[PDB]
Parts: structure tokens; C-alpha cells; sequence
RNA sequence: CCCCACUAUGCUUAGCCCUAAACCUCAACAGUUAAAUCAACAAAACUGCUCGCCAGAACACUACGAGCCACAGCUUAAAACUCAAA
């Protein structure tokens, strides 16, 4: 069948499996890339903690964090600690716009992870709180 | 007895087509530069065409060809003109070679 | 005098007026599925009335049909409902390509 | 004047559903409402989650009122839902029907606007 | 945080190749505007200088959209010079 | 100026305050596109009628007087000395 971008509904029926486990319980790898970090956290389908890894936790301090390379070394990281509970196919769900929103994503590619699905969850207030000030650079 | 300029309007063969659009016209090729192909087809401003690739050798000078008119002059006003800008050719899609 | 001078009319060759696709047809906030078509399949986000196509009115009615539709639990706001996702497109957009 | 009530009801058994609509319907006789005719949309699963009541709901049934009232009877009306426990939405509107669509002559073409600047020689 | 996850915005990964799944994600992200609104977020834009940007943008559309319309119109006279030496 | 923390304040109710580059710095109504169109620039040039306002710069969104729920305020608004420019 043609290849369809749309996830399958998790109430209707469908045909795609991955290690014999349906699209709604392949477990989850959240990306949070601020401007200054990467945080990755891959979790269950049962919210159950699996593996977590940041920039801050690899050996990168302080401007160094905010990197794509150090996004990178967490991604690997983060593969190696889920790959160890048995983690193979993971579904991405990257937040935030940061330097290390793609390079974190290759690292958990490079660890032995396997992704099927790529979900971006940026908050976007819909009108929400007033964010600070302009910088005067 | 003396046609007035009316009666020639009314009786010639361009102002009984209407209008241009969706038209098939006949014209002769004049003009011929690489595979750009200049025809006129009657009408004030002649039209380009590409020398179509299944029969190309035959468009000659002085070949007639079948033509389906766009527009007898293309011309648009943009942002800022006082006034159209026109590019003195018209628009056709070219058919095919036209046979007796 | 002459008979062949031009004489006074309005244009018999203009065509009809253009019409949207929505032209004289109802637009209810509970007919979901018509709602759906005008938004997009990821973000839920409306378009505009370049990609639509349609008028003034009919773009006005859609988009209060729509933002009356979301609050009162009949569409989804952040994203489009699976259901609809193999309605007809009408909405002049391509994402892959 | 005439009004639509879209009602959403909470999933629940026949007689308990049968119920809560004579009760809704009731409160709209006992308040001066004319009840025209009541709809069954079906039910189906809310697109998002509503708490109401200190409850969450997943699913719901959809019914369309249709009524005939003073203006002072709608904000009556619209207490009277917040309190019931069994309704996880409820809006009253105006009936599309009563307001009559303008036939629409089609699309008129907006000509480029001219005459914007001065014709002096830059 | 009440809708249905793992539906908005999501796009699946066809054997493999997370490369061009990220780029479609990104380019619809930017097609439905959702990229420029996050970065004019992350400080607040006063609503003078709000309407100063949209009448810039506004403004600068029309122009785009005019000077693209002529250069299309003006496209097929790109052709060799017919009339060489004259 | 950059970073962090936090208050007045931004919100609601009631009563005040009456200022802005409150500027689309382009008055209201009825018209005209013809002549000499028109300093420049800006957002083309004008007709009829009425109201408001303006007469070198600075002193001066000031002093005094007066009015105001205003009391470090607002509105109205000078003069002397000085300059030949602004
Ligand atoms: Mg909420
Ligand atoms: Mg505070
Ligand atoms: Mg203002
Ligand atoms: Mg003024
Ligand atoms: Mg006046
Ligand atoms: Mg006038
Ligand atoms: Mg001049
Ligand atoms: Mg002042
Ligand atoms: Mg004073
Ligand atoms: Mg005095
Ligand atoms: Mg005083
Ligand atoms: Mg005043």
C-alpha cells in the first residue's frame, strides 16, 4: 500500500506493525531543544522513564550546551541507556525550536534507535502569558 | 457607391470572430530564429511558438500552420504604471500544419 | 443614414460572474465535515482565502462557523479530525511537494 | 424568537438519557419556551476532553433543541444547564434557519488601484 | 493538553529516512506560519511595533507579488534576439 | 545597555485624573479634473461656503491672574532683557 504521513488511529485498525508491537505502544522520545539545552527523556507507552539524557549531563557546561554537537552526544547517550531496556523503535516528539532540535534527534539514529514517527509539540499560546521584554542589542 | 470605413469594420473577417480566446485561426510562418517560430495569423501582433519536436524539419518559411489564439495583444498594468505594458506579440499554442 | 455604425449595448460575450464553491449554500457550525476541508491537517490552523478560493462572505461565514464550532465541542482545534481526512481537496496547498 | 440549543449529554444508558432530555426540555416549558422539534445527531467522541462537575468526559451524545422563547427566557436557560450534572455542554444560539442568506451575485474583480501617486517624473 | 496526542503535527517516517520526515515537518510547520510565530514569541512584541511589522510585511507581499507577476509576463522575451545586427 | 529576583503598576469594582508624535501633523458640506496642473518634498491641482486657528526666533507646554475632586497637576497665557536670524 501507498506510504501514508497521517499516523494510524489508534481506535481504527491497521496493518502496520514494528516488532510485532502497534504504533500505540512504541515508546516515546521526547526532545526539548531550548536555546541553551537539550534534554531527551524516552519513556514507555505506560509513561513508564526508560532513559534520559541532556547536554548538561555529557560533559558540556555552561555556552558549550548549546550546540548541536552537544545535543548530539546526549541523543547517543540517551539510544544507549533505552537500548539497554530494550528499546528499538522509538517515536519522536521533538519541543522547542533549539540548535540541538535536529543534531539530538541523529544521536538517538547513531545509538541504535529506530525512528518512525517525528511529532512537533512546541507550545504556541493561542493569544496565554506576555513574554519578557525586547532585548536593546 | 463608395464602402464607408463602417461597413468595412463590420463585414471583416477579425471583427465577426469576437473574441480571441479559444479561437482556431490559420497563419503563416514569416520569421524563423532557432526553434522559436514567428507567425502571423492576420491579426495586428504575430505570435511565437517552440517548433514542436514530433515534426520539427517541416516548419518552414512560409508553412501554415493551425493556431488556437490566447489573446490578439498581451499587455498588463502593474504596481505603479500609469500605463500597460506591452510586449508588441501575441499569444497562441501552436497545433499543428495546416493541409489541404 | 448608415446603418453599420456602431450602435449601444452592454457586453453579450462577458461571462457569468464567478462563483465560489460555497455559493448560496448554507454554512452551519455543526456541519463539521464542510468545516474541516478549509483547515489544515496539522496544525488545525484556518487558511486564508488564497488557498480556499472563496469570497468575502463565505470566507467570513467559515471562519465564524469555525471558531463557534471549537468551543462548543463539535471541532477539533489542534488538528483536523481523522475522519474527514478523505474529504475532497479543495484547498489549493501542498505540503510534501 | 426562535432559537437552537446545542446540546451535548453525557454518555449514559436509555433511560437515563431519556430522562435528562424531558427534564431539559421541561425547564424550557416552565420558563415560557415554545419546544419546536428535538434532533438526534448520534454520539461520538469529543474532540478534546471537558471537565465539568469535577468530571472528565470522554465521550458524549449529541441533540440539537430547537425552541421558540422571550429574550428574557435565554439567560434563564443558560443557568439552569451549568447546574445540571448530566450535560457537558451547553450553548444556546440563534437558529440559522431564521436568518435568511442575501443572494449572492457572484465574484465582482478588484481593478488594480490607480492614481495612487503623482505622476511627476522621479 | 486536552487533545488527542500523537496526531497534530505528526509525521511518519517512511523506511527510514528521518532526513526527509524532519524536512516535510519543518517545511509544513513553515507553510502554516507556526515557525515565524515561535520566534516573534520569544520576546514581546509591543502592539506598536507589532502593526509597524505587519504593514512592512504587508506591504513588502505586494511588491513581491507585483514584481513576480512581471517577470513572468515578461519571462518569454528572454528568447534570442530575432532581429540580430539591427 | 546584558542576566536574575521582586514591588508599585498592567486586571476587576466604584470614584477620579483630562494628557499624547490624541498625527492619516492634511477641518465640515457640496462639487470639478478644464485652464496658468504645479516653489520643493510629501499623499496631484483646485472651486463654492462656513467655523476654528496663525502673524520673526528665543524667553515660553514659563511668570502672574483665573477655573478645576486636580495641590510636584492641568487648561487659558504674558512681559522685560537678548539676537539678525530662527
Ligand atoms: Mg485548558
Ligand atoms: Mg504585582
Ligand atoms: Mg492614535
Ligand atoms: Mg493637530
Ligand atoms: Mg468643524
Ligand atoms: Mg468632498
Ligand atoms: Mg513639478
Ligand atoms: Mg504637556
Ligand atoms: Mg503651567
Ligand atoms: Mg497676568
Ligand atoms: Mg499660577
Ligand atoms: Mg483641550
Amino acid at each position: 500500500t501507498k506510504f501514508s504521513i497521517y499516523p494510524p488511529i489508534p481506535g481504527e485498525e491497521s496493518s502496520l506493525r514494528w516488532a510485532g508491537k502497534k504504533f500505540e505502544e512504541i515508546p516515546i522520545a521526547h526532545i526539548k531543544a531550548s536555546h541553551n539545552n537539550t534534554q531527551i527523556q524516552v519513556v514507555s507507552a505506560s509513561n513508564e522513564p526508560l532513559a534520559f539524557a541532556s547536554c548538561g549531563t555529557e560533559g558540556f557546561r555552561n555556552a558549550k550546551k548549546g550546540t548541536g554537537i552537544a545535543a548530539q552526544t546526549a541523543g547517543i547517550a540517551a539510544a544507549a541507556r533505552a537500548k539497554q531496556k530494550g528499546v528499538i523503535h522509538i517515536r519522536v516528539v521533538v519541543k522547542g525550536l533549539g540548535p540541538g532540535r535536529l543534531s539530538a534527534m541523529h544521536g538517538l539514529i547513531m545509538g541504535g534507535l529506530e525512528v518512525i514517527s517525528i511529532t512537533d509539540n512546541t507550545p504556541i499560546p493561542h493569544x496565554g502569558c506576555r513574554p519578557r521584554k525586547a532585548r536593546k542589542l | 457607391n463608395v464602402e464607408s470605413f463602417a461597413s468595412m469594420l463590420r463585414h471583416s473577417p477579425l471583427t465577426q470572430m469576437g473574441p480571441a480566446k479559444d479561437k482556431l485561426v490559420i497563419g503563416r510562418i514569416f520569421h524563423i530564429v532557432e526553434n522559436d517560430l514567428y507567425i502571423d495569423f492576420g491579426g495586428k501582433f504575430h505570435c511565437v511558438c517552440r517548433r514542436p519536436e514530433v515534426d520539427g524539419e517541416k516548419y518552414q518559411k512560409g508553412t501554415r500552420v493551425r493556431l488556437r489564439l490566447l489573446d490578439l495583444e498581451l499587455t498588463s498594468r502593474f504596481l505603479g504604471a500609469t500605463t500597460d505594458t506591452t510586449v508588441l506579440e501575441a499569444n497562441a499554442v501552436l497545433l499543428g500544419i495546416q493541409e489541404s | 443614414s448608415n446603418e453599420d455604425l456602431p450602435i449601444s449595448m452592454e457586453n453579450p460575450y462577458k461571462e457569468p460572474l464567478k462563483k465560489c464553491i460555497l455559493c448560496g449554500k448554507h454554512v452551519d457550525y455543526k456541519n463539521v465535515q464542510l468545516l474541516s476541508q478549509f483547515v489544515s491537517p496539522f496544525t488545525g490552523c484556518i487558511y486564508g482565502r488564497h488557498i480556499t478560493g472563496l469570497c468575502g462572505k463565505k470566507q467570513k461565514e467559515i471562519t465564524k462557523a469555525i471558531k463557534r464550532a471549537q468551543i462548543m465541542g463539535f471541532m477539533p482545534v489542534t488538528y483536523k479530525d481523522p475522519a474527514y481526512l478523505k474529504d475532497p481537496k479543495v484547498c489549493n496547498i501542498r505540503y510534501r511537494e | 424568537p426562535r432559537y437552537e440549543l446545542a446540546l451535548i449529554l453525557k454518555a449514559m444508558q436509555r433511560p437515563e438519557t431519556a430522562a435528562t432530555l424531558k427534564r431539559t426540555i421541561e425547564a424550557l416549558m416552565d420558563r415560557g419556551a415554545i419546544v419546536r422539534d428535538l434532533e438526534n445527531l448520534g454520539e461520538r467522541a469529543l474532540p478534546y476532553r471537558i471537565s465539568a462537575h469535577s468530571q472528565q468526559h470522554n465521550r458524549g451524545g449529541y441533540f440539537l433543541v430547537d425552541f421558540y422563547a422571550p429574550t428574557a427566557a435565554v439567560e434563564s436557560m443558560v443557568e439552569h444547564l451549568s447546574r445540571d450534572i448530566d450535560v457537558i455542554r451547553g450553548n444556546i444560539v440563534k437558529h440559522p434557519l431564521t436568518q435568511e442568506l442575501k443572494e449572492c451575485e457572484g465574484i465582482v474583480p478588484v481593478p488594480l488601484a490607480e492614481k495612487l501617486y503623482s505622476t511627476k517624473k522621479r | 493538553a486536552k487533545h488527542l496526542k500523537f496526531i497534530a503535527r505528526t509525521v511518519m517516517v517512511q523506511e527510514g529516512n528521518v532526513e526527509s520526515a524532519y524536512r516535510t515537518l519543518n517545511r509544513i510547520l513553515t507553510m502554516d506560519g507556526l515557525i515565524e510565530d515561535i520566534k516573534h514569541r520569544r520576546y514581546y512584541e509591543k502592539p506598536c511595533r507589532r502593526r509597524q511589522r505587519e504593514s512592512y510585511e504587508r506591504c513588502r507581499r505586494i511588491y513581491n507579488m507585483e514584481m513576480a507577476r512581471k517577470i513572468n509576463f515578461l519571462m518569454r522575451k528572454n528568447r534570442a534576439d530575432p532581429w540580430q545586427g539591427c
